[PDB]
RNA sequence: AGCUGUCAACCGAGCGUUGAUCCGAGGAUGUCCGAAUGGGGAAACCCGGCACGAGUGAUGUCGUGUCACCAGGCGCUGAAUAUAUAGGCGUCUGGGGGGAACGCGGGGAAGUGAAACAUCUCAGUACCCGUAGGAAGAGAAAACAAAAUGUGAUUCCGUGAGUAGUGGCGAGCGAAAGCGGAGGAUGGCUAAACCGUAUGCAUGUGAUACCGGGUAGGGGUUGUGUGUGCGGGGUUGUGG
RNA sequence: CGUAGACGGUGAGAGCCCGGUACGUGAAAACCCGACGUCUGUCUUGAUGGUGUUCCCGAGUAGCAGCGGGCCCGUGGAAUCUGCUGUGAAUCUGCCGGGACCACCCGGUAAGCCUGAAUACUUCCCAGUGACCGAUAGCGGAUUAGUACCGUGAGGGAAU
RNA sequence: AGCGAAAGCGAGUCUGAAUAGGGCGUAUCCACACAAGAGUGUGUGGUGUAGUGGUGUGUUCUGGACCCGAAGCGGAGUGAUCUACCCAUGGCCAGGGUGAAGCGCGGGUAAGACCGCGUGGAGGCCCGAACCCACUUAGGUUGAAGACUGAGGGGAUGAGCUGUGGGUAGGGGUGAAAGGCCAAUCAAACUCCGUGAUAGCUGGUUCUCCCCGAAAUGCAUUUAGGUGCAGCGUCGCAUG
RNA sequence: CGUGUAUGUGCGUCCAUGAUGAAUCAGCGGUACUAACCAUCCAAAACCACCGUGACCGCACCUUUCGGGGUGUGGCGUUG
RNA sequence: AAAACACAGGUCCGUGCGAAGUCGCAAGACGAUGUAUACGGACUGACGCCUGCCCGGUGCUGGAAGGUUAAGAGGACCCGUUAACUCCCUUUGGGGGUGAAGCGGAGAAUUUAAGCCCCAGUAAACGGCGGUGGUAACUAUAACCAUCCUAAGGUAGCGA
RNA sequence: UCGAUACGGUUUGUGUAGGAUAGGUGGGAGACUGUGAAGCUCACACGCCAGUGUGGGUGGAGUCGUUGUUGAAAUACCACUCUGAUCGUAUUGGGCCUCUAACCUCGGACCGUAUAUCCGGUUCAGGGACAGUGCCUGGUGGGUAGUUUAACUGGGGCGG
RNA sequence: GGGAGCUUGACUGCGAGACGGACAUGUCGAGCAGGGACGAAAGUCGGGACUAGUGAUCCGGCACCUCUGAGUGGAAGGGG
């Protein structure tokens, strides 16, 4: 789970750098959690994967 | 999260009381269960919140109140106004559960909520005593009927 | 005025001034396979679902259409659960795949060099992925410069300069400002109160009450915009 | 003869034999590029310039950290630009940028956009060029050429 | 126009409290003087200093860099039609033997245990063809054959053999484990690409003649068959 | 495997002939649902007893000269 | 082609069950349509008599109170610039000391993890498994004299 | 359960002589009581070997007047309450028990769905605010990877 | 070489002409302010009788400096 289904946040790519300065490719994954989002106030909770940024920004609705 | 309550909650306030509670609490318990609303605008979260609190307190149903309200809804025919064509009848708009609820209130009397009427099930596309059902309780239907006239 | 393409001859047939063969532009047909797409499949080969010609005493056959899956729009329908929905049905519109280079965005080596080697280099290379277009990305400064009534979007060339720097300060790496040029083209919207409006709540007490004014009245924008859409009367600094 | 002496062909060095060449002319159709009118929108439902006082001037944003990427800049005193994670501001006495902070001073009004030309390339088509190769050369390929042949395959791959 | 690290100063400048000396500069050269013989200085006066663009040539830098040559490394793919193992579904195993368990009958057993007799026809049972193997031997050893042949030899109802269709794929598979097998290659397959890898190493480097003409030493070296500099060669200038 | 024909049996209905209708208005038992009752059931609060000694101290040491440790002489946090 | 591998049998360890283990980034799969009398792993290797001592080193399994111990919003103090205070010259302005609000640095006290240190287990875990020399230790010999060192000293059995 | 921040109800201060616990400096020194200061068995408990703190019943017109200097003159009275045991709120913290709503469940039942051990919606039942991975962080880490493991040397190694 | 007196010539700061010198390290210091004494005048000293007792560069520390300070003022940083 590295892509947000709302904003499309993909994982960034970079290097993990050691004390000896060996740089080894690693991934900054988004913090996306399984959220049972409620599209309409009705109540049917459809499961999706949303980044914590969207959860904090209120683009998810766990109604 | 700054939000004004719509009902009474413990140490969170009362209906209309503003409080800041953390995002998880608001987002998962309050906004879902309808016990509060985020204060986008102070005047809004005040007046809309108060209206919602009163409306819930007035539209609450009960076990025996369920059958009593079924009896009350078994009164007559309600009527709604929406613009149609010259003869086609293709309504310019479309009935809503809110429309049906308010029409029932203003004509018949009985107070109730949007989680009563089966509006789509009662396709209401033209005019006349198109019937609708208010699901008063777990299994208490009510074929309240609803005429349609020009707006 | 010869032609029936060529290897590529041999014929036997023929065509052509009434205009052939030849050239150019439109069309028509365009088997089967291939994104291949009715289903299947070992590609080009196997099996199927309306109306017509048949093929009759009839089944059997072949001709034409059409029939994949996806998204998106629009109509119905609205399971389990009740307004209400995932989904299902029907119809339109697209997508799919290929292509040598160039573009953009991502992923990203190692040989190699460092006379070893890991930092580093190789190199953001090769390769890989996603995607375009005829070009693409960037583009109309909350910029750059420094006290000059300085320039005034971006891009691309030459310089600045192998300089300043950077660097196990090793191997190496290496700008920018400024300047000279190619080109020139400093358009529109989002905010505000609302003009107006359209539409999703709550009913107070259906009067706040509206054309902005005063001055007649009922039951009016019900009245209150918090939520959006829309033509703005709307819209850059020493301010709209 | 020459506004034609480009180049080729023709039985051997052809301006004058031939296709041509200089120079002229030729589109029914189709396509492209232009204008010319319908047509489309807007402005006219108006243009002018000055005063003083509230709201507006793009938010999960800027900013701040923790880890990275990029810049001459290899983490360095490290600005500016950026990804992921948290934390998270005000709207003009605001906010950034001047490689950290100022009586400062200058640049001005980001967090939403579209924008031609100058630019890169040539699968393909057209017309040409060569102090290019001339059959072991030049394309692997002047012939059958990605053919024959080899390999299960990816692929390799001629000779004439 | 240099000196210095710049406020910088400038034919001077840096160092220095110290006109103390030095460093680096004021092209060069000539005359005059003043000086001191510490190797010559100081001023003064004369002529006025020569770069920079092409371009040839030799070296050199970055590139493949004079040419050929590794084992190997990386990226992306191709291979389980050979082989390893496994999965589905089939097939085969001439002939003989031995004779298990059970199941009956008789002795003994208080009765059982047990012992004989019959039936029974079990076994990774025995002998032995097909089949599958590959122990010994001779031959082949520019073979008939890139692993075979002839004689013998092991298994041969099983952990058997085998057909067909499948699956596992490279730092991976499979392995009754030999580092074995993975398409005649396996201590990391193969093809293409990075790529003309890199190699202080080996080899090769093509016409002529005239002049000169070495070195195999020193020092240093992750150095000792390499290299830097010196030494020694040559060609230009200058001194002679 | 399909078409036409003829007959043989062959059997539909408006019909005909047969089986059944099979539930209603009253009115009972069984699920026994409303609440409550029984059989079983595992517990919280208070409650006691113990192993045990997270707290305490010395009391004895093979002895540090007992003078550091640890177990019994013990009331304890029954702290687990 | 064997003495090697395997083998049936053993023992240890792991595993409470989309187990452990393995292929996978993940989903999922196998394990197994199984269930601790089952699986996976390690070693040994029918069967018979047996597998003696040692937990010191290193693994593993538990944890004894401490100490060490990153990542944080624990942020004293200190440092930059300055509204401003003081004084010197000097007076159409620069020289010292003090310096709030701030914003910008470096940041100490204190602060809790795992691991380590540490205590007990574990040898069918990797691995260990001595002397004395005073005796008649019998001068074929197993014990005995009573001796230092560790954690122990090679026990039965076998042995050119 | 224990923390930290804004104020805070009353004593709490033998300095040295001493009504003798001189409350912090001023107001003080008419400000202090009948529903009610005192000495008191005592309510309530705090010591500097000074006695103390507000008082129910007593008690009743109560203390006081540089009461004598011990400068601060009885804490007998005024502001900040100053060393300071206890303050009650709101903000934010280590930890334990939890209420379920996040999130999780390969536990059940339904429906999409004729087909369905997929998955995903509903619901129930369980976990549960843990776990899961996200960022950052410490440890273990030949499981994998890139590498390095000098030269001289009467060959190399050992030795030097 | 052995003794005493004083003292701190590692003149430190500036430095002679010279010389030892594959490229990367040494000897005198004659002069200058400021010293050391002994002394008395003259006088001598840049650690040692002499040759060993040490390690380039890079990177950073620490002190002082009338050096730079990315718009200006400082500052960070750099430089000597």
């Amino acid at each position: 789970a590295a892509v947000c289904d709302i904003c499309g946040k993909g994982p960034g790519f970079g290097k993990s750098v050691s004390h000896s300065h060996r740089r080894t490719s690693r991934r900054w994954n988004p913090n996306i959690q399984p959220v049972r989002a409620v599209t309409r106030p009705g109540g049917n909770k459809q499961r999706i994967n949303a980044c914590t940024s969207c959860i904090k920004a209120g683009k998810v609705s766990r109604a | 999260m700054k939000l004004i309550l719509t009902a009474e909650v413990e140490h969170l306030g009362a209906a209309g009381d503003t409080v800041e509670v953390k995002d998880g609490y608001g987002r998962n318990y309050l906004l879902p269960r309808g016990l509060a609303i985020v204060a986008s605008r102070g005047a809004e979260r005040q007046a809309e919140e108060i209206r919602r609190a009163r409306e819930s307190k007035v539209i609450r149903d009960i076990e025996h109140a369920n059958e009593l309200k079924t009896a009350l809804e078994g009164l007559g025919d309600v009527t709604l106004s929406v613009n149609a064509a010259g003869d086609t009848g293709k309504l310019f708009g479309s009935v809503t559960a809110a429309d049906v609820v308010n029409a029932i209130k203003k004509a018949g009397g009985p107070n109730l909520d949007k989680r009563t009427v089966q509006l789509a099930k009662a396709h209401i596309k033209s005019v006349g005593t198109h019937p609708v059902t208010v699901k008063l309780h777990t299994g208490v239907e009510a074929k309240v009927s609803l005429n349609v006239v020009a707006q």
